[PDB]
């Protein structure tokens, strides 16, 4: 009944390559704040230090 | 909208074989000899029929025997086996009536020819054949290639592709060495040896 | 064909008409008519048989 | 066919520039580039291993089928020619049926296919005019006494 | 950067004396002057013979950026007179 | 079709390369009767007519 | 160490031979096989069956599997030998659709007259040529060799460089394109008359004539002209080495309205049966082979005869006033 | 390759004539008939035999 | 997207047609078997481990084989039999004489250890059910019933006590006790056994030949309920035919003479036509048992099966035998 599936259709209704999608600033930072972290140049610096 | 559009269409789309029927089609050539009298020739391109079937004439020439003209038409293809005498009527026109028709070629059918049954319109409105069931292919072809303004009629078919032979082989061949007792011999070489 | 004049009739679908003066003659000769429609036939809208 | 008097003229017809054939192995994913500008579109021909291929380009993939020997020229944005093909990629269910047309108008040369393509680098500006001609080649046993220019 | 994954110091093309760039070419080394291209294994179809230059990817980079040298510009005199006009057009372009 | 002619050529043969035209074929004809008593005996000749 | 080590092969002809035999074995009434073809299982494989990508369960062979297939069976249809034909894959000169229309490989078999672009000659049915020799320049299937002749001297396949100029022509026994010039040579076989073309031929597969049916007319097949030296021959299928037979069948709603009725979920699976026996009221009564073209599965004896070949499909829906066609082929 | 030919040495049948005359040259031919080519032709050649 | 299968029976079926298809004279196949190529493969050919070059199929390959061909022998249908691999109850030499798998087919009375019963030809039983304890082919399952309910193969632990007995329908040593149960098929009469049977392959009777005696084959006893049946070969599902042929020096002394390096390669041919002095003379299919390749028309008949071996040397007064098994 209704719709069974094997991994079907594609990528919602329409393309959103979605690397492009604007995210929430905090998350943007939250993403980027990680980015600077793990940077080989410094593993020392604490970012949550205001 | 070209023919090739249709066939190709599923190749990309359904990657499966389709065929769509127009009467003219690829097959073109004609053998019979028609005796009629001053037919409008508008029927050139418009099929006529016996029992065995109906096909369209691109144009007619008519030449003289006995002083009645002899129409010699020009047709694409044939439905059913022609016969010298056949009951003739124009698909497109009711009014006209044709000669008995000399040359003969067929189109095969489970129950050949007869009147078949229940031919629409002039039923010619052009046919389509494929494996895949319609309503799967129904919406898109009109969405794509099949024109508005026309219906079409669809018979379906299937084929089956099966290896018998790969299983068949020769397993192995063997042979044997025997000493036949024909009499007609002396012993001499050696002796004895195998003893019951 | 000096000028070829295409037309149809709605009464008969599936078909197309073109008008031709071979201008070598008052009537278009046949050998053309088979030669052309042949070459023509390459592009024919499947539901339609041009004539 | 050589003519009585032992000599013969061919008709023949010519183009600007020089040939380059480039033998290239096939890869699933690689762009097949011609870095060379001055190449001429219709002066190009490729051999897949074994086969010269057509381009539709100027023509129609909905014409023919999937499974067709063929190629498509195109343009890298850099300004040099990449060209490609389609996969009609082909299979047999059991062996009994005919070779299956799948995918799209074209036929994919399998991986590792040998691809040589032949074309012409060209200078088309000075190409026009150019009446004055000569036989640059040398071919054994075949000696042109005259080339009749603006022949025929 | 751009070549690194492909490879460094990649010889991009052979350029003849005349200046004609020859892409995808190598000499079989018996006669360095005869050039069988590549993917060929040579032994066959040398597409040219003679002495050609080859272009280093570094040097290759140079000529690219080299082309950028000249620019088409408008006179510093007219730069002002020009400016107003376009501005005025933008008013027509505002509406 | 194809080849232009034009004021061109002395050669007969280059044109013969294709005049168009038509080429050879074989055909088999009829059964045979023995002149006498065996057909293997008899032999054939055909002048063109 | 292995003392004796030997090699042996079956010719492709033996495939053909089985076929020709197998063709012989369909009988009329007596002592030669009779064939019925059956469909059934209105019942759904599973709820998915409709959806795309669904593959019905792979059929099962067993006295159990038989019974089940034998259980659901909707309808049955006989097969006349004249619906059985030998066929080879059709390949036409100049056909755009398929790759290299102009490039032919040795021993390939090319059809002429099939299509307008193909057609050289009017007033004749389809032609069948085989391509003996291909242009000298080309590429070898064995990568080691750049010469056609050398490629072939080892026997590796060769693909020629130069495309065919023209489709082959002539009845003439050797006669591809030999004198004036070309890389291809063409071998002639026979010509196919149009009606059979039209009715039998599928653009993938030409239909190939039987030796028997050939014995009737060598001319209608254009074969009368040639040269055999064995006398009558007609064994042509040997020369072409067709390994493939085409079963053709025609289903019609009328014989089996019950499975045809509106709302039938159609038949999932197909089964063929050989030499079944009629239903009998009294089990001691002698068996009877089945003449009529269709039998409701009831009118057939349970399990009588042997069914060689079982099939399972996504449901197919028959419909009344539809006329559905089935083809099954065989390479022996 | 039909021919327009023979009746040499100006024999009455030929009707083929060069006429030098009147400061000029006049060259006459009968109309040409062609059939049964079975094939697609372009052009026509008058090939001096 | 559909799924479909051919029954194993159709293997059998091909045979039966094919068996039907060998004709006597008319309009049904006739089969000749040919040997040839005195010529040495290579100097090595004699040596151990030598494998002749893999044969070639072509009008060329044909010609060459047709060239060297030493001799030719016909085949009468009675030299064609259906066969299945022989396995006897209790034979020590070979593994698990006492361990049988479901549906295996067991011959009885063949040998003294085998023999239960004197005064009866060989018996053929199939083993319906096997002891409960055992081993599964699928390592995941420890139950025979579960192994089989899923369909994986099962190997039983417990050996059979005795080879099965009784004409009746499943016997099976079911009542008193055993892990094996047994179904009866038919009995093989001795004469056919000795002469036909290869210790690897018992000979399976033809249905026609069956139509003649149900008794001599012990099949008369059973139950068919279809009336005559006799389609027994379906039940055993033999897909394999055994060609038997007899070569003798006498027909072909020339190849028999002392010092021949023998024939390398073998070929069978179907429906060749006789030599004719005059090619217009009507063709003649070949009755006699042997023909010099000369006495046969060039290229006449079809050779299905080509063969290449290290050289075998025939000798006069030697008698050589060939067996060939086609698996359809």
């Amino acid at each position: 009944a209704n719709t069974p599936v094997n991994y079907q259709l594609t990528r919602t209704a329409n393309a959103i390559p979605e690397i492009f999608v604007g995210g929430t600033f905090a998350e943007i930072k939250q993403n980027l704040i990680e980015w600077l972290n793990g940077q080989n140049e410094f593993l020392d610096y604490d970012f949550e230090g205001s | 909208g070209i023919e090739a559009s249709y066939k190709f269409l599923f190749k990309v789309l359904y990657n499966e074989e389709v065929e769509i029927e127009i009467e003219s089609g690829a097959g073109t050539e004609y053998d019979i000899i028609v005796q009629s009298d001053s037919l409008t020739e508008d029927l050139v391109g418009q099929t006529i029929y016996t029992a065995t079937g109906r096909c369209n004439v691109t144009y007619i020439e008519r030449s003289y025997s006995n002083g009645k003209l002899q129409w010699t038409v020009t047709i694409h293809n044939l439905l059913g086996r022609l016969i010298a005498g056949q009951e003739v009527k124009a698909e497109r026109l009711p009014s006209f009536e044709g000669e008995i028709i000399r040359g003969v070629k067929g189109k095969d059918l489970l129950q050949n020819n007869i009147d078949y049954i229940n031919r629409s319109r002039s039923y010619y409105v052009m046919k389509i054949k494929s494996n895949l069931p319609s309503s799967r292919w129904k919406s898109d072809v009109i969405r794509f290639v099949h024109p508005v303004g026309f219906g079409f009629i669809a018979i379906t078919l299937l084929t089956m592709f099966i290896n018998v032979g790969l299983t068949l082989k020769h397993t192995e061949t063997i042979i044997n060495k025997y000493k036949n007792y024909k009499w007609d011999s002396g012993l001499p070489t050696e002796y004895a040896d195998r003893i019951a | 064909i000096q000028a070829v004049q295409t037309f149809t009739d709605s009464t008969k679908p599936g078909y197309a008409f073109i008008a031709a003066k071979p201008k070598s003659g008052l009537y278009l000769t046949t050998v053309q008519r088979e030669d052309i429609k042949n070459y023509l036939k390459d592009y024919n809208l499947a539901p339609i048989t041009p004539s | 066919i050589r003519d009585k008097n032992n000599q013969y003229f061919p008709r023949l017809k010519l183009a600007q520039g020089r040939i380059v054939r480039t033998e290239i192995i096939y890869d699933k994913l690689t762009p097949i580039i011609i870095y060379d500008k001055n190449i001429d579109r219709n002066q190009v021909k490729l051999y897949v291993d074994g086969a010269e291929w057509i381009n539709w380009t100027r023509k129609s993939m909905v014409h023919a089928g999937s499974t067709s020997t063929i190629y498509y020229m195109r343009e890298t944005i850099d300004g040099n020619t990449e060209f490609y093909f389609g996969e009609g990629e082909i299979s047999v269910n059991a062996s009994e049926g005919a070779l299956t047309a799948n995918y799209i108008g074209g036929l994919k040369p399998t991986q590792n296919s040998t691809i040589v393509i032949e074309y012409i680098s060209t200078n088309g500006a000075d190409a026009n005019g150019a009446v004055g001609f000569s036989y640059a080649d040398t071919l054994t046993n075949i000696t042109v006494i005259n080339i009749n220019e603006n022949p025929n | 950067q751009k070549y690194k994954n492909v490879g460094g110091d990649q010889i991009v093309y052979h350029v003849n004396e005349n200046g004609e760039k020859f892409y995808n070419l190598i000499s079989y080394d018996d006669n360095p002057y005869v050039w069988y291209d590549k993917g060929d294994k040579a032994r066959k179809y040398p597409q040219y013979e003679g002495a050609l230059a080859a272009v280093d990817t570094y040097e290759a980079a140079v000529l690219e950026n080299e082309k950028l040298r000249q620019i088409k510009i408008i006179a510093k005199s007219d730069i002002n007179s020009f400016m107003n006009d376009l501005i005025r057009i933008m008013e027509k372009s505002y509406g | 079709e194809s080849f232009q002619f034009s004021p061109s050529y002395v050669d007969v043969s280059s044109i013969s390369n294709f005049i168009i035209g038509e080429n050879e074929y074989h055909e088999i004809q009829g059964s045979i009767q023995q002149v006498c008593k065996d057909i293997n005996r008899v032999y054939l000749m055909e002048s063109e007519g | 160490d292995s003392s004796v080590i030997y090699r042996a092969i079956v010719t492709s002809k033996f495939r053909t031979e089985k076929m020709l035999n197998f063709y012989n074995s369909i009988g009329s009434g007596p002592d030669k096989n009779t064939i019925f073809i059956t469909f059934g299982r209105s019942e759904p494989w599973s709820s998915n069956e409709n959806e795309v990508g669904f593959a019905p369960p792979y059929p099962t062979d067993s006295v159990l599997g038989v019974t089940d297939m034998w259980t659901h069976m909707m309808g049955t249809v006989k097969v006349l030998p004249s619906m059985l034909d030998a066929v080879i894959p059709r390949r036409d000169w100049g056909d755009t659709r398929y790759p290299d229309p102009y490039t032919f490989r040795i021993n390939d078999i090319v059809v002429c007259n099939s299509a307008p672009y193909n057609a050289t000659e009017s007033g004749a049915g389809w032609l069948v040529y085989r391509c003996l020799d291909v242009p000298d320049t080309g590429m070898c299937s064995i990568a080691s060799l750049t010469d056609k002749d050398e490629c072939l001297k080892l026997g590796g396949k060769w693909t020629p460089s130069a495309r065919s100029m023209t489709p082959p022509e002539g009845r003439g026994d050797a006669e591809g394109t030999i004198e004036p010039g070309d890389g291809y040579v063409w071998e002639y076989l026979f010509e196919i008359p149009p009606d059979v073309s039209i009715n039998r031929c599928t653009n993938e597969y030409i239909v190939v004539p039987w030796p028997e049916e050939l014995k009737e007319d060598p001319t209608r097949w254009g074969y009368e002209d040639n040269l055999t030296w064995q006398q009558d021959d007609f064994g042509l299928i040997y020369r072409v080495k067709a390994n493939t037979i085409r079963f053709k069948a025609y289903l019609d709603s009328v014989y089996f309205p019950e499975a045809a009725l509106p709302g039938n979920k159609g038949f999932r699976q197909i089964s063929i049966i050989t030499n079944p026996l009629e239903a009998k009221a009294h089990p001691n009564d002698p068996n009877v082979k089945a003449e009529k073209d269709y039998y409701d599965p009831e009118d057939l004896m349970r399990h009588s005869g042997e069914m060689i070949y079982m099939e399972n499909r996504p449901p197919i829906i028959m419909a009344m006033d539809q006329t559905e066609e089935i083809n099954i082929l065989f390479t022996f | 390759t039909k021919v327009i030919e023979n009746i040499p040495e100006t024999s009455p049948d030929r009707l083929v004539h060069e006429y030098w005359d009147d400061g000029d040259c006049t060259i006459v031919m009968p109309n040409v008939k062609f059939t049964g080519f079975k094939k697609y032709a372009s052009g026509m050649l008058f090939y001096k035999a």
